């Protein structure tokens, strides 16, 4: 099985042009060219995940008053699966118990209670911050970006050398990088620690803008750029800082 | 991009979600469109003054009252109760001051490689902004972390040891004359470089026995200085030469 | 002791069809005049190899029999009323689940007498011994009713070696730590352990709760040291009284101790020493001050201070059967305190073979009518 | 107010003027600090202590015996006066142990003064309760009291007060055995009783303290008492 690693600097995501993938930019070695080069991995069908608070003992969501009967785990389940999946147009999703603790500003949650968690695809439409239930108190992680859930759950802590398994190859490019890689879950890619992070690229720019002569509206006439193919960004800062430059 | 609350923030994610919390959800307004002052004693002082960086005093702060999310218990606040194990907040950051110590005490070892020396040191740097900057992430309205009563006991807390160093080291027959939770000048009334280092070590000393985990440290001496008011100032700051020579370089 | 092999058969018999369930739930419930008071209640379950759960708590009766015959849990104690359930205890912030009430209880341990005691030691107890414990409970007792006026008063074999007193009093189910130390600094007297040999001293003016105490305590010294244990048999036995004595008279003492012939003519020539050995040669004042601190040293009650000084501390429920003797915590009735026999008690497996062989069919009965006249008692006061 | 002693615990609602708040707040300083330097110099007790800080109180008209002057000016002005320096001392521990040491002082010698047949509607006006014993009860449980007093030698029970209060009250007196208990209320004499006065007293002087300094940041905020609050007595 073929997998490659490289070392991450950023990673971009958008909600609504490609909802549930996060692009993750960085360099990757290169052997045949014994140097590290630009590289892209998309990593997709990253799952929204939602905690549902149950309510100790279900009130009449109309007027909150008392029904008469608890509130079981299996029962705030369904009603939700059933109500509020048809309300707001989920089709699957993967509902579990957790146990999980809260110690902060929002009123009246138990530290140490219990929640129902569910995992389903960022596809669907996402829940209002504010959906009240009948059986259930109140959800967390409505809109938790897809971004904080890969960092969190891939335990990943800055630029650091990620691991990659089962890497597909795109069909057609999507960005500007020398290579590009697929991820059909976040949890494929593993973080491996003990590599020493690889020399970029630095290049440093300035230029002239002038406002135009009619009626304020600046406008660029001359730019200058120093380039740094290998900058060292553990060692001591290279000594020129540059060797190339174009103006014009 | 700049911004200290989004990497502490992030820091602090890292650690409840780890431990096994549910952090609360990222703000959906969103759209960030962006103590005590002690009176200066203004005038003209020929005497040696001496600056006490209180860097790292509102982390202090959290590491000896075990201030945090899990052990306040908000409804201004109480104290928790020394006996109460230690929080997540005061955990990490205790676990930053830690390393850094470990940090410093690699630096202290001779016999490496400069460009180590220069990592160790560039390290170190970050640890102690890190560490600042973590309180500026607990009380910020723009932050994920907003806790208006905890970061009000830790401002009130922090006035109160300043206010008690400034009458200590007043009872010292020394005279303070400015500082605002993270610097102190100290008149110190002497014309011997040698005697003001020491009453500066004295003080430090004396105030760290005082309070444990308080790192004051001395961060410049001026021979000379007009006061008129906050960043507001002539003085020869006396950077120190080898064989106890200075220079008094005029700034 | 008891057989563990058969203790989980028999306790769960005993825990199936012994416990006093309705009871139980009306004495730790208190008449239900409070909120949530039954339910905040705190019990301690230690079960089989000593492992112990705490911070367990019941809704009502019918949960803790289901919940009781479920564990069959080897010891039940009783701990505080906290703020919240004790079960639930995780789910409530740090710090903010502390306890708020707990009644006033004291216990009194036979081991703090072996300083104190001849024929039996450690847990071993015979009916010459055992009176120590009597004149304790009196003591107490009358210290309890007079000096602080607590009326609801439930004394309790400990099962072993010793007793516990529980105080359910409205008010004092509310005193706060420093107020039952001071309570328990009040109801003490010997001071000091084994290193100093002298463990009494009494001011010159004597405290009326003192005198009270030594009044108590000249009823019925003399059967219980004069005849049972002979500490005045022989040197190797009165030396040890000696020991706390002044050695200006020892010599005589001696001499007399030598040629005494028993234990009530060397009393009465102590007596008559001391009312002649000037103790203060200032003044010309004799007293028994070495004979009355005989008398308390070797009979005055000693108190666990710890167990009393939290307000947190779990005790042994009564009617509870001890792990180590298989003994059952019965209320001890004060009106035959005198009369009260610890052999007597009825074990479990005596209990058991009395039902192999309703509470009233048992030997459980009289020890129900007591707890139960405590509880008539609490319900009048309401 | 009621009483000239009063335990200081209702801050007053009324409007004064600027010039009325400055000088209640310099003649209370001028008094407690007299009362410090009095008490150093001297002896707590010496009727020369008792007859200097009379003349102070006289000259700085704090307190006096009731009358038609005493009712309206010296009360009110003692109660603002303290709250003020309440304002003026919470701001550092240091301050609040010498405000709260001088406060006791004044109070023991207020107290001293205080005459006896005064003393039972004080302790009632207080809002806490001591019940003073009867003739006939004080004869019955003389030697009961005795019996239970402390050191105090001799079997003379004089003229001083006995009351009647709740075991609770004397944790720290009763606790060593050094006093009679009757159904759980324990027998006490006159100096013993003023010093569980104002140790309660103290108790809560560091409370209300406490809150003001936690109180100070919202009232700050004014300019025409920052530089007299600041520097009141620094
Ligand atoms: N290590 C301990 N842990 C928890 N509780 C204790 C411990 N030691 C003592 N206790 C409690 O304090 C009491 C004092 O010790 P002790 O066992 O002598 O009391 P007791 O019940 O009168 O003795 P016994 O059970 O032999 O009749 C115990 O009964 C027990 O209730
Ligand atoms: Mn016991
Ligand atoms: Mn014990
Ligand atoms: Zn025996």
């Amino acid at each position: 099985e073929q997998v490659f690693h490289f070392y991450w600097l950023d990673a971009y995501e958008d909600q609504y042009n490609q909802p549930g993938v996060v692009f993750l930019f960085g360099k990757v070695w290169i052997e045949s060219a014994e140097t590290h080069v630009s590289c892209c991995v998309m990593v997709k069908n990253i799952e929204r995940t939602l905690y549902f608070l149950p309510r100790e003992m279900k009130i009449d969501l109309n007027t909150g008053k008392e029904t008469g009967t608890p509130i079981s785990m299996k029962d705030v389940y369904e009603e939700f699966d059933e109500k509020i999946a048809t309300k707001y147009k989920i089709m699957k999703f993967k509902s579990k118990p957790v146990e999980k603790n809260y110690a902060f500003e929002i009123p009246d949650v138990p530290e140490k209670s219990e929640y129902l968690e569910v995992k389903y695809s960022a596809e669907m439409p996402q829940l209002p911050q504010d959906l009240k239930g009948e059986t259930f108190s109140h959800v967390f992680g409505t809109n938790t970006s897809s971004l904080e859930l890969f960092l969190m759950n891939r335990k990943i802590k800055g630029p650091c050398w990620l691991e990659v398994k089962s890497p597909q190859l795109l069909n057609q490019p999507v960005s500007w990088c020398k290579v590009e890689a697929m991820a059909l879950k976040p949890d494929l890619v593993n973080v491996i620690k003990d590599v020493s992070p690889p020399p970029l690229v630095v290049m440093a720019f300035s230029m002239k803008t002038m406002q135009n002569a009619k009626n304020h509206q600046n406008e660029i006439i001359a730019m200058a750029a120093l380039v740094h193919h290998s900058f060292a960004l553990d060692k001591a800062a290279p000594k020129p800082p540059f060797q190339s430059h174009f103006c014009v | 991009m700049g911004g200290r609350s989004e990497r502490n923030e992030f820091l602090l994610l890292h650690a409840f979600y780890e431990n096994n919390y549910i952090v609360p959800d990222k703000q959906i307004f969103r759209k960030p469109q962006q103590g005590l002052v002690l009176d200066p004693k203004v005038g003209f002082y020929d005497k040696f003054i001496l600056l006490l960086d209180f860097n790292s005093l509102y982390p202090s702060i959290i590491q000896e009252f075990n201030i945090c999310f899990t052990t306040v218990q908000r409804v201004i606040p109480e104290l928790p109760d020394p006996s109460l194990e230690m929080g997540i907040l005061p955990r990490e950051i205790r676990k930053l001051v830690e390393r850094r110590k470990q940090v410093k005490q690699l630096m202290k070892q001779q016999d490496l490689n400069p460009d180590l020396i220069l990592q160790y040191d560039i390290r170190q740097k970050a640890l102690k902004l890190t560490a600042n900057s973590m309180y500026g992430c607990l009380g910020f309205s723009y932050s994920r972390f907003y806790a208006k009563p905890l970061a009000a006991l830790v401002t009130y807390k922090g006035r109160e040891i300043l206010m008690h160093t400034k009458e200590m080291v007043q009872k010292m027959n020394l005279e303070v004359i400015y500082g605002d939770t993270d610097s102190i000048m100290i008149n110190t009334n002497s014309t011997n470089l040698e005697e003001v280092f020491k009453l500066g070590n004295k003080v430090k000393s004396e105030v760290n026995k005082l309070y444990k985990l308080l790192e004051i440290d001395i961060d410049g001496v001026f021979k000379s200085l007009l006061l008129l008011k906050k960043k507001k100032y002539a003085a020869l700051v006396v950077e120190p030469t080898s064989d106890g020579n200075y220079v008094t370089k005029q700034e | 002791t008891f057989d563990p092999t058969e203790l989980p058969e028999l306790l769960k018999l005993y825990y199936r069809r012994l416990f006093p369930y309705s009871q139980y739930y009306r004495w730790l419930n208190y008449g239900g005049v409070i909120k949530n008071y039954f339910q905040h209640r705190e019990f301690s379950f230690t079960l089989k190899d000593d492992i112990y759960i705490r911070y367990q708590s019941f809704n009502n009766q019918s949960d803790l029999e289901k919940e009781m015959q479920k564990m069959n849990p080897y010891k039940i104690d009783i701990g505080a009323v906290y703020s919240h359930r004790p079960n639930q205890h995780n789910t409530v912030k740090l710090g903010a689940f502390q306890a708020q009430e707990k009644e006033l209880v004291f216990d009194i341990d036979m081991t703090d007498y072996d300083d104190v005691r001849r024929c039996c030691s450690s847990a071993d107890i015979c009916p010459k011994c055992w009176t120590l414990m009597t004149m304790a409970i009196r003591i107490i007792d009358r210290a309890l009713k007079e000096d602080f006026g607590f009326k609801h008063r439930l004394w309790v074999y400990s099962g072993r070696r010793g007793v516990h007193c529980w105080v359910c009093d409205e008010s004092v189910r509310k005193l706060s730590s420093a107020v039952r130390s001071g309570i328990v600094e009040y109801l003490s007297l010997v001071k000091g352990g084994q290193d100093v040999k002298k463990k009494v001293h009494l001011s010159e003016k004597i405290h009326p709760f003192i005198r009270k105490s030594i009044n108590i305590i000249k009823k019925y010294f003399e059967e219980y040291a004069l005849v049972n244990q002979d500490i005045l048999e022989n040197k190797e036995s009165w030396d040890k009284i000696l020991a706390l004595v002044p050695e200006t008279i020892h010599d005589e003492l001696q001499q007399s101790f030598q040629k005494s012939h028993n234990s009530l003519q060397r009393w009465e020539h102590l007596k008559k020493v001391a009312s002649r050995y000037q103790n203060n040669i200032k003044n010309d004042k004799y007293g028994p001050w070495l004979e009355w601190e005989i008398m308390l040293q070797y009979c005055f009650p000693r108190l666990d201070i710890n167990v009393s000084k939290g307000i947190n501390h779990l005790l042994k429920s009564p009617f509870s059967v001890h792990p180590k003797t298989g003994r059952i915590s019965v209320p001890i009735d004060l009106q035959k305190v005198d009369q009260f026999d610890p052999f007597t008690v009825p074990t479990i497996s005596f209990i058991c073979r009395e039902l192999d062989a309703d509470y009233k069919k048992t030997s459980l009965a009289p020890y129900v009518k007591v707890f139960e006249h405590f509880l008539e008692n609490l319900d009048k006061s309401r | 107010y009621p009483h000239c002693l009063q335990f200081y615990l209702q801050p007053p609602s009324e409007n004064i003027s600027l010039i009325e708040f400055e000088n209640l707040a310099i003649d209370r300083v001028k008094l407690l600090k007299s009362v410090e330097n009095l008490g150093v110099s001297y002896v707590k007790g010496t009727e020369q202590y008792q007859s200097k800080l009379e003349s102070e109180l006289r000259k700085l008209k704090f307190s006096y015996r009731e009358n038609l002057e005493d009712e309206y000016e010296p009360r009110r002005r003692d109660h603002i006066s303290h709250f003020i320096l309440r304002l003026a001392y919470c701001q550092s521990e240091e301050l609040r142990r010498w405000f709260i040491q001088q406060e006791m002082d004044l109070l023991r010698f207020r107290f001293s003064i205080l005459p006896k047949d005064k003393i039972q509607d004080f302790l009632k006006d207080s809002q806490l309760q001591f019940e003073a014993i009867s003739d006939e009860e004080k004869t019955l449980r003389e030697q009961e009291i005795v019996a239970s007093s402390p050191s105090l030698s001799g079997l003379k029970l004089g003229f001083e007060s006995i009351y009647k209060i709740p075991f609770a009250d004397a944790l720290d007196l009763f606790r060593g055995r050094k006093v009679y208990l009757e159904d759980g209320f324990a027998y006490v004499p006159l100096k013993d009783i003023v010093a569980i006065i104002l140790n309660e007293f103290r108790a809560k002087l560091s409370k209300a303290l406490a809150l003001t300094a936690r109180s100070l940041p919202a009232v700050q905020s004014d300019e025409r008492l920052q530089p007299l609050l600041n520097h009141l007595s620094h």
